[PDB]
């Protein structure tokens, strides 16, 4: 995901074989899924909870299924800039702190 | 086809003078080829491994000299 | 194949967090990049595994009336004419080993 | 039954199970996971404005066990990257059978 | 975590490392279309091949 | 800047320890050999 | 060029009944194509390596399957 | 016949291993590596 | 073979100089200075192979 | 006047390296650079008494 | 000439907002005049000694004023 | 107003590609609005604190959703 983007897993999406779509389910998390089929996604389902439910019947049938990879070693190696490459960020993390109250 | 894979490399639009700009490319190159002679560096670029050529411009392993001089090219300054 | 996270915090917002609620705002940095790296690593291993895995209760794994890969409890093919959670809980556990024997 | 490891999909998306055999050695598998850098740290600040700066970078690099495809008398081409994809482990690796459940 | 107890290893000490495999086949063409295999798990022994 | 660069992801270029980068490599290393089982 | 190189293999003509030969053939394969499929074992033949094909009639790497049956046809009967 | 085969004298097919043959190589291994003396 | 004869003839003479330090000082941009990157080399590591 | 040189080298070239082999991947390179800029002084005044 | 030699100055066109440009110029200072005042840091340029100014646009030093405004123009931005 | 004064971000102008612009936009956000969510990072920035908005374009408190719709706007890439 830092070497490249994907698009997103929307309604009427048609996937090609071999392509990487993503999607947040609303319910269990992030999932990528390399498309098998060439298949349309079906556009009659809108509202995320259509659009999960077909997603996870494309997963069911195996025309898309969970995919995770690496990044290649030569994309790797010059991440940020290095030898004049571009557009080519780390990805960063880190933390927040917030609070509640109580009153008596 | 390279018969292997290829290494796709795609340069991004950069402006270098008054009315004068480098064209981004994006172009596949036999990895065997790749290796043999490359000049990327201070291209403005990324690169990726493939099975297939990512790019219609395609530089095969026996094109040899069409991609040293495509490769010198993407410095190339046009309008 | 590589992979590689950044945390890049700032100076000031270390001085409050250390003066104002007793963090390293440096360690804690640490142990979260290298907590998230482990843990997406550990998932693309899980990630193939069902990638690469067959289509199950498939092949010389079918009861002939059933639905090609999945397993439903309330088709009476799949759970063999089971009753209640009782018996028809164990019809699951008949379908695992079959998968289990077919991989011999 | 005293015979499966049973482990928790705790991220599974829709409700699955998946059987899969392992044998004594680590080669003996359906697919490996082949450690080779781990959590190098990486540190400094950028002197254009004095924040600092942090990260980790790791190496691993995944593999199919050679004739886990189980589906044929010999390869194509005869030197094949052992690395899955859509062309050699998709659906296909004799080490894994899943099987979808549905009304539980 | 569910660690990685079911996968395999196979560990580097060095980058990028290659593995074989060996197949018994008969017929004259080891290499070949059609080049049947002896030892393979889901297929039986080609019976009259060195009989009638 | 020296790359070390990397492999095509295709054994050809693999087995042949070409690379990307700077410095062509030895070979894949030796990961033994898988023997098929006899049947019983 | 396959720039792996080519095995040149001809099939020597030979008499087999009352009007039945199997009839010559020189053709020549690329390396990597030879090396995936070889049907030429008892065939009445001669095989050489080369850096480019010898003959007129050439199986590049990319044909597999055209190959694959000109290997059958290597032992085909005519008149 | 259990033929040895050959490369194609082809230097990538040597490096890789390939041959025309029944079996499969690993590799040419190491014979050492030449590097340049500094000019005086 | 014409450049020689026009550096015998005196006409072409070969020289070396090192660089001014007012460009050096800004070389790969110090100071708001552009497109002067330091000259730099490297090393590869080729190899050949024979056959018995 | 002022004369010098860069390497800029990468961990991963560094790592594979030595894992390979045996090379520092660092000490090579300041090895060259160290090493053609006296080689190209002493051609300097070499050049300059040809010139002179 | 001056007779003290010249500092040249190139700076590099570069763009700063929609529709708005820092023309790239190319000029020449008496070396005395450039010691004494100029406005160029920061600017996206290069410079060099010479012997002889290296541009058609030469500040010689008896100008003092029309060479500071000169310089201070190098940030001018236009359409 | 929140009365407890705002976060004044101003974007710049960007280049991204070829006939394609990231436009710089004004944007004043109440200052418990931008501290619930603000993913401006990496956004091309600048800001400051003030008592009243700063800019003609402003987003209260209370409007939430209007707001995160115009921060993500602000990499909004358009011809």
């Amino acid at each position: 995901g830092a070497a490249k983007k994907f698009p997103a897993l929307a309604a009427s999406t048609q996937t090609t074989v071999g392509d990487i779509y993503t999607h947040f389910f609303q319910e269990t998390g992030t999932v990528y899924l390399q498309a098998s089929v060439q298949v349309t996604i079906d556009a009659g389902a809108t509202d995320a909870a259509k659009l999960d439910a077909e997603i996870k019947k494309q997963m069911e049938a195996g025309a898309l299924v969970e995919i995770a990879e690496g990044m290649a070693t030569s994309i790797a190696e010059l991440q940020e800039g290095f030898n004049g490459s571009t557009d080519n960020p780390w990805n960063e993390m880190g933390f927040r702190i917030d609070k509640q109250v109580i009153e008596a | 086809a390279s018969a292997r894979g290829y290494v796709n490399i795609k340069t991004f639009e950069q402006k270098l003078d008054g009315n004068k700009k480098i064209e981004g490319k994006e172009v596949s190159v036999a990895f065997p080829l790749y290796s043999d002679v490359h000049k990327i560096s201070g291209a403005h670029y990324q690169t990726f491994p493939s099975e297939k050529a990512a790019y219609s411009t395609v530089y095969e392993e026996n094109q040899r000299t069409e991609w040293i001089a495509a490769n010198e090219d993407l410095w190339k300054v046009t309008g | 194949k590589s992979r590689q996270l950044k945390a890049a915090y700032s100076i000031e917002l270390a001085q409050d967090l250390r003066a104002v609620h007793g963090m390293d705002a440096d360690a804690e940095l640490s142990g979260i990049l290298a907590t998230e790296i482990m843990l997406e690593i550990n998932r693309e291993v899980v990630d193939w595994i069902n990638y690469s895995a067959q289509v199950g209760k498939s092949g010389m794994t079918l009861t002939p009336g059933s639905k090609a890969g999945v397993f439903d409890f309330q088709d009476p093919i799949d759970i063999r004419g089971a009753r209640w959670a009782g018996e028809s809980f164990k019809a699951l556990l008949f379908q695992i080993d079959k998968e289990a024997v077919e991989i011999a | 039954g005293g015979k499966y490891r049973v482990y928790i999909d705790q991220y599974a998306k829709q409700d699955y199970f998946t059987v899969g055999y392992k044998g004594p050695n680590e080669m003996d598998a359906g697919i490996y996971y082949a450690p080779y850098v781990a959590l190098t740290p990486l540190r400094g600040s950028d002197p254009k404005n004095f924040q600092p700066v942090m990260g980790f970078k790791t190496r691993y690099g995944i593999g199919i066990n050679p004739f886990a495809e189980s589906a044929a008398q010999a390869p194509a081409s005869r030197i094949q990257s052992g690395m899955p994809s859509i062309l050699n482990s998709l659906g296909k690796n004799a080490y894994f059978r899943r099987v979808y459940v549905k009304g539980i | 975590l569910i660690a990685f107890d079911i996968c395999g290893v196979q560990p580097m000490n060095s980058p990028t490392g290659q593995v074989f495999a060996l197949r018994a086949v008969y017929g004259k063409d080891p290499v070949a279309a059609g080049a049947k295999e002896a030892f393979h798990p889901m297929y039986g022994p080609d019976a009259m091949f060195s009989g009638q | 800047a020296e790359i070390g660069g990397d492999h095509g992801y295709n054994a050809t270029n693999i087995a042949a320890g070409q690379t990307s980068g700077a410095v062509t490599q030895i070979g894949p290393a030796v990961m033994g050999m898988v023997r098929r089982a006899i049947p019983n």
